[PDB]
RNA sequence: CCUGGUCCACCCGUGACGCUGAGGCGCGAAAGCGUGGGGAGCAAACCGGAUUAGAUACCCGGGUAGUCCACGCCCUAAACGAUGCGCGCUAGGUCUCUGGGUCUCCUGGGGGCCGAAGCUAACGCGUUAAGCGCGCCGCCUGGGGAGUACGGCCGCAAGG
RNA sequence: UAGCGCCGGCCAACUCCGUGCCAGCAGCCGCGGUAAUACGGAGGGCGCGAGCGUUACCCGGAUUCACUGGGCGUAAAGGGCGUGUAGGCGGCCUGGGGCGUCCCAUGUGAAAGACCACGGCUCAACCGUGGGGGAGCGUGGGAUACGCUCAGGCUAGACG
């Protein structure tokens, strides 16, 4: 499942705009750039499928964090992939230390999903719909990967923790474990499991992404061959 | 469940148009007298909510006070801001010395003999800050050679 | 001298029984049992919380009126206790206990502590022996207290060992009945008396 | 600079207080003495005598605790506390009887005897005094 | 022309010769003073015109000390970074000035900004600490009375 | 024989009438301008008790002179800046001494008082008997890490 090929498809970026504890690593700066061990990614990578996989077989639910443009719709497919709840969109400040709140505002889309699927009245005023349809296409937009998520998760997966500190602050509010691909942009100290990697290039994203959902499925009961990406 | 007791309950007032529209805070503690103390800080429109919403918080904020025949392991000395607190270990019919804040603070937490002495500012609620965030460092034999 | 009035306007305040009299404590007549609350004109509004000063006073008055003591004895005997090794609480009840004009009631010689003094200032008491008077000798174990010969026959001391016959007196003390003389055995350990009493919080009332 | 000791304490305790796994100090018997003391009493790991551009330095191997969950992941400190006592300014010496307890026994004095660096322990068990170096938890 | 501080590179010389600093001594913006020059512009005082209830001001026209030079006094300040000096330790990004290199950049020394940890009552400070530490000095102890009075020393006086 | 202080918050104890910024209360914040639990009386209540209150003074609360145990950017507080006298303070290694420092043995540290036990006055106050010390200084012996001194080296501080 691990493989080492990944140097085919990230092994790091961004120059001094570096966060001085990720330098434990970095190999060297040389395209004027922060190049990242790759020996050091897969120690990690290591201990965190351990996680992952220990926390498959477990049945346990996982968040998953990307909302840069660069990670948006790669998230999308995997998160359904192995079944698991996403945040595609923005991330709602409370959805995890507010979520019985948040959710209350699931229960308006599940609410509307039914009263549009005929008829529960079409005597309702035209601009009524007009309004109705708006706020289902408005709702839609954000929480289609987060209503799956029914309870706290037993843990969370992001791409930059750094672009989504909200997210990682939330979590650890929650005793969360953290889990994270993160380039040299990022904290370390801040997440529990880390893939220290590329978090921009789509490539180094489908990389770590699909082979992690593999691992989740694979001791989740089941195994399956490859997955949708843009080349 | 736990026993619970409001220390502080206080009236402030904030400006507008008209003049002044108030908000009440309650300072409250709360424990099983065995090991376990929370403290927690409620505001609210009325004196009953905050008073609520404050024990909600407390429970939500809790410290596990590691009681030796009633009493504390070692000194403790800790600052919050301009307040300090003093905790000083004392033997058997020593008692609980130590001001309403304090008092009710340990009290609640199973501490049935101690020195203390409030220094600095005195302020109900800092004072209060202080008393937990010392519990919170206290250590005993095991954890320190656990440590090291 | 001693407090000597009105009694049951006490116990109601207190909100507790306080066993004062002897005889009216026990019958339906008794004022907690009429009336469970502070005497004169406001005793029947609403209660407003006491504050902590307010609690501590009102706990030291309770275990203080109980003995009919005077604050500057209650107070050395406190500040006794203070200085003296162990544990504080006990031995405050300890030294509270060993008063005599308290040992002649404790025994069933008298009906309350304001008959035991009364007892104890007449002379109808003796200790080992001697003629004793003073209700504030500290009673010390192996001590023998008993009636004096030359007042025995007297209708309160029989009539109120009578009630005695093979009743229990705490462990610390034995009675031989009828032969009117009981034994100092120890000092108490908190578990020994049920004064209806926190005593922690006297320590804390003098603490500041 | 004035004070090698007080140098020395401060140079780890700033080394501890953001986590790296060591820092070196300028050598010394007396602080060779003192780390060894710091070492049996398990404050740091150990030290070693290296060598830094032609000069002599103590490399001094820092111990913490365990990473914790919550907002705060910067695990628990070894030493919590270290400060001087005695120093050039103001001399302080104790005798044996008025040696003190640091910290409810849960932590160390070190001190300057005529027998050695002793901890508060070790000096009443030997029977002598000294003066009072630092103290350490 | 005469003269001071200061940085850099080489790692050549001395071998703890260091740090601080009560008194002392010197320096010390402006205004001010003494004797003598100088005086274009500017301008306290002062005159006049406006404004105004008034206008001993603000605005306009004039105008003397002074502002300039030499020598000698005065020694004060929001004399400020409202931050005593020295040393060591504790992430980084960036802009700039000035040496040196193996001239991407590396290394020293100064000048700004944002920020790690930490500090702070907060504001903010943060390798130019207001952080963690040592040494020595100066200073604070409720507002006013009062930087006054008395004494004392200094000054031509003002006054310090 | 039972008296005296208090009942707005601190701080334990509340009602009616009388007064109307008057009369008066007051340790501090504050009370009194026609529904005053704050003034005067009464009832009731709280606290002590042959006592209770008041004035004055001492320590405490005051870590508010800070040795324990504080501070100086804007709250009170860095000297306007240098230079330097006394003084305080000082790097790495080795030896002599043993001044500071630590230990041991001994002398002194009277009696009363303090404290712990016991005992005598019926208890207690009071008083008796015994017990346990300490610093601090004199003397003898010992210790040598740190600070001191003397001596001999070093080059990381400092100067050239
Ligand atoms: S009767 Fe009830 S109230 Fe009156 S004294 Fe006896 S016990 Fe106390
Ligand atoms: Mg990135
Ligand atoms: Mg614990
Ligand atoms: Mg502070
Ligand atoms: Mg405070
Ligand atoms: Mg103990
Ligand atoms: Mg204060
Ligand atoms: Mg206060
Ligand atoms: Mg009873
Ligand atoms: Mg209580
Ligand atoms: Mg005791
Ligand atoms: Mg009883
Ligand atoms: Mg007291
Ligand atoms: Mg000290
Ligand atoms: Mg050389
Ligand atoms: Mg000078
Ligand atoms: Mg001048
Ligand atoms: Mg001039
Ligand atoms: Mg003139
Ligand atoms: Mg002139
Ligand atoms: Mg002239
Ligand atoms: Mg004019
Ligand atoms: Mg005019
Ligand atoms: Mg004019
Ligand atoms: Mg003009
Ligand atoms: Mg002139
Ligand atoms: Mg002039
Ligand atoms: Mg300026
Ligand atoms: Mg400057
Ligand atoms: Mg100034
Ligand atoms: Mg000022
Ligand atoms: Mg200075
Ligand atoms: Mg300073
Ligand atoms: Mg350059
Ligand atoms: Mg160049
Ligand atoms: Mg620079
Ligand atoms: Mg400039
Ligand atoms: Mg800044
Ligand atoms: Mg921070
Ligand atoms: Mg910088
Ligand atoms: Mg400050
Ligand atoms: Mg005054
Ligand atoms: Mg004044
Ligand atoms: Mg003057
Ligand atoms: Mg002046
Ligand atoms: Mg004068
Ligand atoms: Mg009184
Ligand atoms: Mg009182
Ligand atoms: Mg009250
Ligand atoms: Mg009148
Ligand atoms: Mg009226
Ligand atoms: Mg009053
Ligand atoms: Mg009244
Ligand atoms: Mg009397
Ligand atoms: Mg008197
Ligand atoms: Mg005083
Ligand atoms: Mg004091
Ligand atoms: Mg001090
Ligand atoms: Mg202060
Ligand atoms: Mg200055
Ligand atoms: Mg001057
Ligand atoms: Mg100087
Ligand atoms: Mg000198
Ligand atoms: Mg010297
Ligand atoms: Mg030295
Ligand atoms: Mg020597
Ligand atoms: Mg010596
Ligand atoms: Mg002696
Ligand atoms: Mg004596
Ligand atoms: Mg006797
Ligand atoms: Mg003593
Ligand atoms: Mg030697
Ligand atoms: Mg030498
Ligand atoms: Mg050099």
């Amino acid at each position: 499942v691990k493989e080492l090929l990944e140097a085919g498809v990230h092994f790091g970026h961004e120059r001094k705009r570096w966060n001085p504890k990720f330098a434990r690593y970095i190999y060297a700066e040389r395209n004027g750039i922060h190049i990242i061990d790759l020996q050091k990614t897969m120690e990690e990578l290591e201990r965190t499928f351990r996680f992952i996989e220990d926390l498959a077989m477990r049945g346990g639910t996982i968040l998953f964090v990307g909302t840069k443009k660069q990670a948006q719709d790669i998230v999308r497919m995997e998160a359904e992939r192995a079944g698991m709840p996403y945040v595609n969109q923005r991330w709602l400040g409370g959805m995890l230390t507010n979520f019985k709140t948040i959710s209350q505002r699931v229960h308006r889309l599940e609410e509307l999903e039914a009263l549009f699927a005929s008829p529960e009245i079409e005597e309702r005023p035209k601009k009524e719909q007009v309004r109705l349809k708006h706020e289902l296409e408005r709702l839609q937009k954000y929480l289609s990967g987060f209503r799956l998520l029914k309870r706290l998760p037993d843990a969370i997966f992001v791409v930059d923790p750094t672009k989504e500190a909200i997210a990682v602050r939330e979590a650890r509010k929650l005793f969360i474990p953290v889990i994270a691909l993160a380039d040299t942009d990022s904290d370390p100290d801040l997440v529990d499991y880390i893939i220290p990697g590329n978090d921009d290039a789509i490539r180094s994203i489908q990389l770590i992404l699909s082979r992690a959902v593999d691992l989740i499925i694979q001791a989740r009961g089941g195994v399956v061959e490859p997955s949708p990406s843009y080349a | 469940d736990f026993e619970e007791k409001m220390i502080l309950i206080r009236r402030t007032a904030r400006m507008q148009a008209g003049g002044r529209r108030f908000r009440f805070g309650a300072l409250v503690v709360v424990g099983d007298r065995q090991g376990r103390v929370g403290l927690g800080f409620g505001k609210a429109p009325e004196v009953p909510l905050a008073v609520q919403k404050a024990g909600y918080y407390a429970r939500r904020n809790m410290v596990e006070v590691p009681l030796q025949n009633g009493t504390i392991p070692h000194e403790i000395e800790v600052e919050f801001g301009a307040s300090k607190i003093v905790l000083k270990p004392a033997a058997p019919g020593t008692g609980v010395i130590a001001g309403a804040v304090p008092r009710a603070i340990l009290e609640l937490a199973g501490v049935t003999d101690i020195l203390t002495k409030e220094l600095g500012s005195r302020n109900p609620i800092n004072i209060a800050y202080a008393t937990m965030e010392a519990l919170r460092q206290l250590r005993t034999k095991a954890d320190v050679e656990r440590l090291r | 001298g001693r407090y000597i009035g009105p009694v049951c306007r006490l116990c109601r305040r207190e909100g507790v029984k306080l066993y004062l009299k002897g005889e009216r404590c026990y019958s339906p007549k008794c004022a907690m049992e009429r009336r469970p609350y502070p005497p004169g004109q406001h005793g029947q509004k609403r209660a407003r919380r006491p504050s902590d000063y307010a609690v501590r006073l009102r706990e030291k008055q309770k275990l203080r009126r109980i003995y009919g003591i005077s604050e500057r004895q209650f107070r050395n005997l406190f500040e006794e206790a203070s200085k003296k090794k162990g544990v504080t609480g006990s031995v405050f009840l300890g030294l509270l206990e060993s008063r005599l004009d308290n040992v002649v009631y404790r025994l069933g010689f008298a009906v309350s502590r304001r008959q035991a003094r009364q007892l104890v200032r007449h002379g109808h008491i003796t200790v080992n022996g001697r003629r004793v008077d003073l209700p504030s000798y500290r009673v010390r174990p192996g001590d023998e207290i008993a009636v004096a010969e030359k007042s025995r026959n007297l209708e309160l001391i029989r009539q109120n060992l009578e009630a005695m016959k093979g009743r229990k007196v705490g462990p610390w003390l034995s009675l031989d009945v009828e032969g009117m003389k009981g034994k100092f055995l120890r000092l108490p350990d908190r578990e020994d008396l049920a004064l209806p009493v926190n005593e922690q919080l006297v320590i804390e009332f003098y603490s500041r | 600079l004035t004070d090698p000791i007080a140098d020395m304490l401060t140079r780890i305790r700033n080394a501890t207080r953001v986590y790296k796994e060591s820092t070196d100090v300028p050598a010394s018997r007396f602080k060779e003495e003192i780390l060894r003391i710091l070492a049996r009493e398990g404050f740091i790991k150990g030290y070693e005598r290296v060598d830094v551009d032609g000069k002599p330095y103590l490399r001094v191997y820092l111990k913490y605790g365990p990473r914790r969950q919550g907002p705060d992941p910067r695990p628990e400190q070894v030493i919590h506390h270290i400060r001087r006592i005695s120093k050039p300014g103001r001399r302080v010496y104790v005798g044996v009887k008025e040696i003190p307890r640091v910290r409810r026994g849960l932590g160390i004095a070190i001190l300057s005897t005529s027998k050695g660096v002793l901890t508060d322990r070790e000096a009443r068990k030997l029977g002598v005094g000294g003066e009072l170096i630092c103290e350490v938890w």
